[PDB]
RNA sequence: UUGAUUUGGUGAGAGG
DNA sequence: CCCTGTCTGGCGTCCTCTCACCTATGA
DNA sequence: TCATATTATTACGCCAGACAGGG
């Protein structure tokens, strides 16, 4: 069964693997994030309720009044989205917050408040999201791009090689909170443990232990195990568990029980450990040279004399043993400092420590954190107890506590947001364990260690900034509060919240202007994962590994769609099936595989879960039950693609599109292209302009439907039914009764957005693709947007392309185009320019909007009214007048009248005017005369434009040939576009050839149907040929149910197929070559894909037959009459005497540094002298040169450049006396 | 405001913005001669406004300047003749935006274009590194008269036909034209007009055009090659060459002095480059310019007539490929069955798997390379006979147009063992090429390997540019300022030899550099060349005939000139045939020529002889052992292999105390081992014999007793 | 004597 | 007193094009 | 409108060059 615009033109779908999970809604990141931000969600998480339950109830410092919270709300926007874009306002909503002030008496923690008051106060306006995932910030339509940042929670990083210049590794450990102070632990090459807070000075780390009220003995209890020396009959014997001797040299005689176990000289093996455990050896008598290097654990005091024997962490000598033996402390606890495993790092750090108690530890930490200003008991204790341990200024979130408990192998995952003693001690213990050998480091590119921020999280953080500023203001007003003469808007202020949230949505590194020239480009700018932004890395610094693809990107981030240039791999784009985890990580679908039978249930995993399991490959042959047809299958275990058994796997990939994104899964024959050319192909495919006549890719992938629907450029029907079709203004849909509400009788009236400006000056336009009185279903499309054709996605157009060299006109990457491409207007795109004119009151009275234009004669009053402003629609070009806008006293009158820029033509499509109340409306103040004029240039195609296919084959269209000179085959049809075969062996993008052959076969079927329907046959022969065309070959998913198309839906389908039968070649499970040959045999075309072609010039055959087919070629928006520029003489800058830069400023070319070196490389001394003195800077030289040229005397009078005298005055404006010496 | 990249020096005084300048997208236009470029009419009327004003005021059409500005603001019918009369002999400087060396600013003559795109002659593109994928170039106008003469006499595109970094021509025909030539001058074992006889190249082209022969059909023609064997006199010799039709048609374009054997071969890209190079060395500049244009025209025309497409059938899969993959799969199965039973180590397993996949990769490449290089087997008048193939991808590879062995390997054979970003290789290769489909995991490993390359180029370019900046600011001053420093010192140019075959010959190092003292002929005490002669190609051939050892030649670092470099101690001009002129800045062209290839560079037992010759030792102090093998008492001994002629062909470094199988001045055989040592055991060998005493060797403090475990023969350690 | 403001500076994206 | 970690400064590619956004206070 | 005058984040990678510490 199919829907009714699905039976219009059903695309022949190759593809063998049955898909189990349909594609999710492609804008779900933006929409789910912002629906989390604004939603009335009780239990508090997450949203605006989390912000209000953190900041409220505010109580002042015993001021006996406590403003509390009830509920919030967002009213209607005063401006709907269209008139909001037209006017220039934000698309926002007012945030109505109920606030309940209760005010206490004296001595009421428990007492009832003396008075209440409550009102629905107004704080800020928050910008709502449009239904397509965009904002409208100040007239322009912007997009917040989801960030990719390091997760909160501990990270054990190594930095193995570069420091110390000696090959000795370090090991640092960063506890990254979501909000607050950063705590890092780090070794130094003396093997001492150092703490630093917020990248400040370096403190030896155990001082933080001494700041947590730990004595030295408790610290040595934590990080060391005790070895017991018992004072006995002679020589102070030792308790010896045999584990401690692992891998060391026997220094003494190891004997017990009257038996010599191990003699001196040999190392202790594990067999000797087994001998000591079998022989039950604990107590052995040691020599006095064994204790002469060990370190005491706890303190001991001489009992009778009443003084100290030794402090804790003191090494022992023989006379120290003579001190402690004669006193009466029989047990001696020593620190086992194994050189192999259990290193003495804490103990040597305690030897570095200049402190002894808790108070001096806090004084040293306070002198680290805030220097100069004195360290007193209260101040240092408040500092250190609010560094990590208060809920205000330090908060590992739920993500942070999950990562923090997971990296320490804790059992639980939910806990308190602050740290504790035990958490810092566990981070130090795991760091020491990593130094000892057990456990390993973490990598930072691993996407289980890399969280995503999105729109709701970022706006919530900015809103929390605004709320803590307004609670400091409420605490300000309340202690100065007199009652009862205030109601809660003398306390609260709507200004800081609105200021902060408009600061983020207007001027941030991620709230950025939407790439809007294409439905693909909208839908792939909204699905973007940037590594940049606040708190993340920068473009010009890092690095090599964060720019590189890591094995956790499989199914989360597209491997091949990343922009080339200065930021590669920082601006990653999200995969097709990848959702976002509850904590913000990237979870991708897999199919749960209990045993041999691969089950059709799906189950989502992130990269810290994908490592443990064994996950299969998407295309592994399984037949009729889910059993893998082989006994061994390629899977990947822990980021390592390896071959495993038939019955070991726990998950399988869902579908074979899932590695790549929605930009680079629209490329058919992706698997035959190179990776580089797929990258260039996807990045150029974002850049296509919408043509005037949208044209249905013959070789698509079937993902065109989901992109063209899910990006909101087409008018998808909300409720199904029939149609009334007034449509000149709006589609009117009568609703079927089952989908129709009992009250609100109701018929749906869709607004078509006609010719208007996009963000890239292209033309967004919707056209109805349903007739009058025609059934439509829910979810069906009604109006085709820009670059769409019956709900599919038509960026460029499909043209007949020959691969051959043609007389040099397609030399490096150029492209030679017939005249049939430019006669049919089949790339003639439509651009729209907005031009503003204002008549602000700068000085000497206000400016004026009158046709009575001066000096200039009846060449002003022309495309305007009888007395002012461009009339409505003519063919205006360059140098015309649109809005007469000139003042008197500015003879002394002048011409600021906004005219048409140089080089452009067009038709005035629209004139908007919300001018200074007097022009003879709704807008803001200040600005007076506000006249916006919308031109619409129609640019065709010309030598110099840029076209490209989908595979990375760039081209600048070189010659626009006549129809006659084209290479025609023996049937008579010219070929449209000639490309060059030499690009194909080097640039290994062989997929454009299979697209060429399969598009040739598609139009072969289209020509066959066009013959069977033009030379008109009764519909039995058409339905037989359509059935043969839709069966065609191997086991596929489509077949068709064609005998249920009522003898008319066969004919309407065959009316929509006579331009070529559309073929879906999916991404990695595409059409094989034998099916291309078999489809080329169904059409009457030659099997090789190659036709003999004659030459239009000479009429004689090209030897060695050439390839002709249909490639889907796109017109990119790098048009040549936006790049052509020239300057002889005009205006310059102010500070310098050199010319201005750019095209919108009529400026000249920067003759840079390497061009000066290139002229020095020749003998061009005079060319360089005029290149930097006369042509550029020296004012007397250039006026004398212009007069010398127009007299007919090519001679320069050089002089000295002005910018060098600017250099002299800037150097001389220091204390520097730079001069110019003798004649 | 002073310091930094955006201060006054680097932003307004060294580089300035410039009037009379323009910028647009480039395109091809192959009808051009290589001294002229296409320039649009709109840019031409904007850049030449003052010349048009001066011309309009000279004729008398208008009066005041205003009238002329209204005339060209309206663009009447008479200013286009004014524009064609200001263009005519007035060069312009075309400039591609990343100019790295001096060939990135070249001066052309404009030819006006209906259009909005600069038409740029194709050969010149290989100088600019300009493809046509969206590139843009700037035009600059030489205003004054000295600047027009500098654009015509120094910076004209006909004057830059040799790259200044070396002697190689930079107007080499790039990609379409070498395919047109390689298809034209080739042969097949049967065609139309096999073995017929032709009275000249004119009727060879007449037989190709009328439809009576084929472009490649072997044929006796009668060609008249002009060899200039006298002193500037061209002597005609006419003969019958057994050649093809295409070689005669291409002989109609070759100038007079070149011999016929420059076109008698198949003419790939190296052969057409040395064709233009021999034309420049013999016939000079003007025939080489006009012959470069005629090469480009006939290459484009017969590449158009060739119809050399690319198909899906052109990438021939080897029939032996699947059995090679199954034999490799059986081998990894044997290695992993040993790994389950623990017979072998893990590193040796990884090494054995990478070795068998490298061997299977080489075998798949040889299978496809046989299956492409000789696939065509066509009969002529009887039994079959084989030849090199006319497969399209094979001509695009063999011609050197675009493609190599590796790229055509990845389109047909397996695409190797791609490496993960850890730097180590992956043990499971990508057994599927691009004609077969890559599945998902194989494409993901491929994306590892290609993302690393894009990140390397996009970060490598900054260091390459900063290297060129540091080099042209250390050079910056050095100007050829004398004609002879008057010295006798200079460095000793030898051929360089690493230990394999002789890498860079002496003719590459002492080409065009003036000798320091007069080179003795290798026989005895002869004045072969004098002591201040430039060594051009004729002198270097008389050096190669006499097999001259090494030349003491004058180097720039030995120049005695205060504040500059004299004209002899620099050498040849390199893009001019003569010595460097008094004046030409050599520091800047040298700094650009070192730093310009910064993009192409990357960023991130005993001795076995190969040839058969004579032994010689240097830095040697040796002694004969008891067995006879001459051992060496010097660490720094150089073992040279000198041939029977006198030049040095091999060199090696032999350590202190090695077992030499041979001796001094001896003759050996090719492949015979002549050296042996143990680097893990430093020999403490002697000079004389006698008895051994342990001086200051006491067991317990100095040395220790470690009796060996598994052997029993102890040693005092 | 016949007319006028971006360069300045930041951020984001793109081309070669 | 000669090695020595450690800290502080100083580099990090040219050319071009499009867009938006710009200090608070205050009797 | 017309003078008043500066605070609550961290996440580069060498590579010279100068400086207090200690055998
Ligand atoms: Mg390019
Ligand atoms: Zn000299």
């Amino acid at each position: 069964v199919y829907s009714y615009t699905e039976k219009k033109r059903i695309r022949k779908d190759f593809g063998k693997r049955p898909q189990v999970l349909d594609v999710p809604y492609l804008l779900s990141i933006q929409l789910d994030s912002f629906q989390k931000f604004i939603e009335q969600d009780p239990e508090g998480q997450y949203g605006l309720e989390a912000a209000f339950r953190s900041v409220f109830p505010i109580q002042s410092y015993s001021g006996n009044s406590e403003l509390q919270y009830v509920s919030y709300r967002l009213g209607e926007p005063v401006f709907d989205v269209q008139e909001c874009q037209i006017r220039g306002v934000t698309y926002s909503a007012p945030l109505r917050v109920k606030l309940r002030l209760v005010i206490y008496e004296r001595e009421a923690p428990e007492g009832t408040v003396k008075d209440i008051k409550e009102q629905e106060v107004y704080m800020g306006e928050i910008p709502l999201m449009t239904d397509n995932g965009t904002f409208v910030i100040n007239g322009t339509e912007r997009v917040i791009v989801s960030q990719l940042h390091r997760s909160p929670g501990v990270f054990f990083d190594s930095d193995k090689g570069k420091t110390h210049s000696s090959g000795k590794v370090l090991y640092n450990a960063r506890i990254i909170p979501y909000r607050g102070s950063w705590l890092d632990f780090e070794f130094d090459p003396k093997d001492n443990l150092f703490v630093r807070i917020d990248r400040r000075r370096k403190l030896p780390a155990t001082i933080i232990l001494r700041a947590l009220n730990y004595t030295t003995e408790q610290i040595l209890d934590l990080f060391f195990e005790k070895v017991i020396f018992e004072i006995r009959d002679n020589k102070l014997q030792m308790e010896l568990v045999p584990e401690r001797l692992r891998g060391e040299t026997a220094s003494f005689d190891i004997e017990a029980n009257g038996k010599v176990y191990v003699e001196k000289g040999r190392r202790i093996t594990a067999r000797h450990i087994r001998q000591l455990e079998k022989d039950d050896v604990k107590l052995i008598e040691v020599p006095v040279e064994y204790i002469a290097g060990k370190v005491v654990a706890k303190d001991y005091i001489d009992e009778s004399t009443g003084e100290l024997i030794c402090a804790a962490n003191m090494e022992l000598s023989l006379d120290l043993l003579a001190k402690l033996s004669q006193s009466g402390h029989k047990r001696i606890e020593t620190l086992f400092t194994n050189d192999l495993d259990h290193g003495p790092y804490i103990s040597e750090t305690l030897r570095v420590d200049p402190t002894n108690d808790r108070l001096s530890a806090l004084v040293e930490i306070y002198r680290m954190m805030r220097p100069g200003e004195p360290p007193t008991r209260e101040a240092a204790e408040s500092l250190f107890e609010n560094l990590f341990f208060s809920e205000d200024r330090y908060d590992l979130s739920a993500v942070g506590r999950m990562k923090f408990n997971r990296s320490l192998l804790r059992e639980e995952i939910e806990g308190s947001g602050i740290l504790s003693k035990d958490d810092i001690i566990d981070v130090m213990k795991k760091l020491i364990d990593i130094r000892n050998g057990k456990g390993e480091v973490d990598d930072i590119d691993h996407l289980g260690n890399r969280r995503i921020r999105s729109v709701g999280e970022m706006a919530e953080n900015q809103f929390r900034v605004g709320l803590v500023r307004v609670e400091r203001a409420v605490k300000e007003r309340l202690s100065l509060g007199d009652l009862d003469t205030l109601m809660p808007q003398d306390m609260i202020n709507a200004k800081p919240i609105s200021a902060a949230v408009k600061e983020f949505f207007g001027s941030s590194q991620l709230s950025q202007f939407m790439d809007q020239n294409n439905p693909l480009s909208e839908i792939t700018h909204k699905r973007r994962i940037s590594a940049l932004g606040p708190g993340g890395l920068t473009r010009e610094r890092a690095g090599f590994e964060v720019r590189d693809v890591h094995p956790t990107h499989y199914g989360r981030v597209c491997p091949i769609e990343t922009p080339e240039g200065p930021n590669i791999g920082l601006i990653n784009s999200l995969s097709v099936y990848a959702q976002t985890n509850e904590y913000g990580f990237l979870e991708t679908p897999y199919r749960k595989v209990t045993d041999g039978v691969v089950t059709d249930e799906i189950h989502y995993l992130s990269a810290i879960e994908e490592g443990n399991y064994v996950i299969a490959q998407a295309n592994s042959n399984l037949d009729e039950e889910g059993h893998f047809v082989e006994d061994l299958v390629t899977c990947r275990s822990k980021g390592e693609s390896s071959l495993f058994s038939r019955d070991q796997v726990d998950y399988m990939d869902v579908s074979t599109q899932q590695v790549v994104s929605v930009g680079a899964s629209l490329i058919p024959f992706l698997e035959h292209d190179d990776a580089n050319r797929a990258l260039m192909g996807a990045n150029m495919q974002r850049q296509a302009v919408p043509t005037l006549r949208a044209d249905k890719p013959l070789v698509g992938t079937g993902m065109e439907r989901a992109v063209a629907v899910d990006s909101g450029v087409t008018a998808v029907a909300k409720r199904g039914g029939v149609v009334q079709y007034v449509d000149a203004s709006r589609i009117v849909i009568k609703v079927n009764e089952d989908e129709m509400y009992p009250g609100e009788a109701g018929i749906d009236i869709y607004n078509l957005t006609k010719y208007t400006r996009s963000n890239q000056n292209t033309c967004i336009n919707q056209m109805p693709c349903v007739s009058l009185g025609e059934p439509v279903e829910r979810g069906d499309v009604l109006a085709d947007g820009p670059s769409t054709d019956l709900g599919e996605l038509a960026l460029g157009q499909n043209m007949r392309v020959a691969f051959m060299p043609w007389n040099g006109y397609n030399f490096e990457d150029s492209i030679l185009v017939s005249e049939r491409v430019v006669q049919e207007d089949r790339f003639t795109t439509i651009h729209i320019q907005e031009l503003a004119c204002v008549s602000r009151d700068t000085k000497l009275g206000p400016e004026e909007i009158t046709a009575d234009i001066p000096n200039v004669g009846e060449a002003a009053l022309s495309k305007l009214d009888e007395s002012g402003i461009v009339y409505i629609g003519a063919e205006v070009t360059g140098g015309d007048i649109l809005v007469g806008k000139v003042t008197p006293k500015g003879s002394d009158v002048k011409d600021s009248s906004l005219r048409v820029p140089n080089g452009v033509s067009g038709t005035v499509i629209d004139v908007q005017v919300f001018t200074r109340d007097g022009v003879e409306d709704d807008l803001a103040p200040g600005v007076l005369k506000i006249v916006k004029v919308y031109l619409a240039v129609k640019r065709r195609i010309q030598p110099g434009d840029k076209m490209a296919g989908r595979h990375g084959n760039k081209g600048v269209i070189s010659k626009i040939n006549p129809i006659e000179d084209m290479p025609y085959d023996e049937n008579g049809t010219p070929v449209d576009i000639v490309l060059n075969p030499l690009g194909v062996p080097s640039r290994m993008n062989i997929g454009q050839i299979l697209e060429t052959h399969l598009g040739m076969a598609a139009k072969g079927i289209g020509d066959k149907i066009n013959a069977m329907l033009k030379q008109q046959q009764e519909v039995a022969k058409l339905r037989e040929f359509i059935q043969r065309a839709y069966d065609l070959g191997a086991d596929v998913r489509q077949k068709v149910d064609l005998s249920t198309f009522s003898d008319e839906e066969v004919m309407r389908l065959a009316e929509n197929l006579r331009k070529g039968m559309p073929i879906a070649t999916p991404v990695f499970d595409g059409a094989k070559e034998a099916e291309i040959k078999e489809l080329l045999k169904l059409g009457d075309l030659p099997t090789s894909g190659q036709i003999r072609l004659y030459d239009g010039r000479t009429g004689e055959q090209f030897e060695r037959p050439v390839t002709v087919g249909y490639m889907y070629m796109l017109k990119l928006n790098h048009l040549v009459d936006d790049k052509m520029h020239a300057r002889s003489t005009g205006s310059y800058s102010l500070v310098t005497q050199q010319p201005l830069g750019g095209k919108a400023q009529f400026g000249g070319q920067r003759f840079g540094e390497m061009e000066v070196w290139a002229l020095e490389a020749y003998g061009a001394a005079y060319t360089l002298q005029e290149m930097l003195t006369v042509k550029s800077d020296d004012v007397n030289g250039r006026t004398k040169m212009y007069k010398n040229i127009v007299d007919g005397n090519h001679q320069m009078e050089p002089g000295m450049p002005e910018s060098f005298n600017v250099l002299l005055k800037e150097i001389r404006s220091l204390g520097i006396n730079i001069e110019l010496e003798d004649e | 405001m002073i310091k930094g990249k955006q201060g006054r020096f680097r932003q307004n005084l060294l580089g300035k913005r410039v009037d009379y300048s323009g910028r647009s997208v480039i395109t091809v236009g192959p009808y051009l001669r290589l001294h002229q470029c296409g320039l649009p009419k709109k840019m031409a009327l904007e850049l030449f406004k003052p010349f048009i004003y001066g011309k309009l005021e000279l004729r008398g059409l208008a009066t005041t300047i205003k009238a002329a500005k209204k005339m060209v603001e309206r663009e009447e019918a008479v200013v286009w003749d004014i524009l064609d009369e200001v263009i005519r002999e007035h060069p312009v400087l075309l400039n591609r935006a990343p100019t790295l060396h001096r060939l990135g600013i070249q001066a052309f003559e404009p030819v006006l274009i209906e259009g909005k795109a600069i038409q740029l002659h194709p050969l010149v593109c290989a100088a600019y590194n300009a493809d046509f994928d969206g590139d843009q170039m700037a035009v600059h106008v030489p205003l004054t008269l000295e600047a027009q003469l500098e654009a015509r006499a120094l910076m004209m595109s006909t004057n830059n036909i040799l790259s200044p970094a070396n002697g190689e021509p930079i107007i080499v025909p790039s990609q379409d034209v070498v395919l047109g030539l390689y298809y034209m001058t080739r042969d097949c074992v049967n065609a139309k007009g096999e073995g017929m006889v032709l009275t000249g190249p004119k009727e060879a082209e007449r037989l190709y055009r009328s439809g009576l022969a084929s472009l490649h059909a072997r044929v006796k023609v009668r060609i008249t090659e002009y060899e200039k064997d006298a002193n500037g006199e061209l002597v005609a010799k006419t003969s019958l060459k057994d050649t093809t039709v295409g070689r005669a048609i291409l002989w109609m374009i070759v100038p007079k002095g070149l011999p016929y054997s420059i076109v008698n071969q198949a003419l790939g890209k190296k052969a057409i480059s040395k064709m233009l190079n021999t034309c420049y060395r013999i016939l000079g500049l003007k025939p080489t310019v006009i012959f470069a244009d005629q090469i480009m025209y006939t290459g484009f025309a017969y590449a158009a007539r060739s119809g050399a497409s690319v198909g899906i059938d052109d990438m021939v899969i080897p029939e032996k490929k699947h059995e090679i993959i199954s034999e490799a799969e059986a081998e990894v199965a044997e290695i992993q069955e040993q790994f389950q039973s623990g017979l072998v180590t893990a590193g040796e397993r990884y090494n054995k798997v990478i070795d068998i996949w490298a061997a299977a990769n080489d075998r798949v490449s040889k299978a496809m390379m046989d299956n492409l290089q000789t696939e065509t087997v066509i009969n002529r008048d009887g039994q079959e006979e084989k030849q090199v193939s006319f497969n399209s991808i094979y001509m695009m590879a063999d011609s050197g147009a675009r493609g190599s062995a590796a790229q055509i390997r990845q389109l047909a054979g397996m695409r190797g063992l791609m490496a993960k970003p850890d730097g180590s290789i992956i043990e499971t290769p990508i057994t599927a090429n691009f004609r077969e489909g890559l599945n998902v995991l194989q494409y993901f490993i491929s994306t590892h390997g290609a993302r690393k390359g894009l990140a390397d180029t996009a970060l490598k370019t900054a260091n390459s540019g900063y290297l060129t900046r540091r080099l042209v600011d250390v050079a910056q001053d050095l100007v050829v300022t004398e004609d002879d420093c008057g010295t006798h010192e200079g460095i000793m140019m030898t051929p360089v030899i690493e230990g394999g075959d002789v890498k860079e010959p002496l003719r590459d190092r002492v080409l065009g550099r003036v000798t320091a003292e007069d080179v003795l002929k290798p026989g005895t005490a002869d004045i072969l060349v004098p002591r201040n002669t430039l060594l051009h190609e004729q002198w270097c051939d008389l050096l190669e005939e006499n097999s001259v050892d090494a030349v003491k030649v004058r180097s720039v670092v030995s120049c005695d000139t205060d504040f500059g470099v004299c004209a002899h101690c620099y050498g040849r001009d390199l893009a001019r045939g003569h010595i460097i002129n008094k004046g030409e800045a050599i520091g800047v062209i040298a700094a650009q020529s070192i730093g310009e290839p910064g993009t192409q560079l990357t960023m991130r037992s005993s001795i076995q002889v190969k040839n058969k010759g004579s032994i010689k030792l240097s830095n040697v102090k040796s002694v004969v052992n008891s067995s006879g093998k001459l051992v060496i008492t010097s660490r720094n001994t150089e073992l040279k292999l000198i041939d029977e002629f006198g030049r040095t062909k091999e060199s090696y470094k032999v350590p202190y105390g090695a077992v030499l199988a041979k001796g001094d001045g001896e003759q050996v055989a090719g492949g015979e081992t002549v050296a042996n040592w143990d680097p893990h055991t430093m020999p403490v060998i002697t000079e004389v014999s006698g008895f051994v005493r342990f001086t200051d060797m006491i067991d317990g403090q100095t040395i220790t007793r470690q009796t060996d475990e598994l052997t029993g023969l102890s040693s005092l350690v």
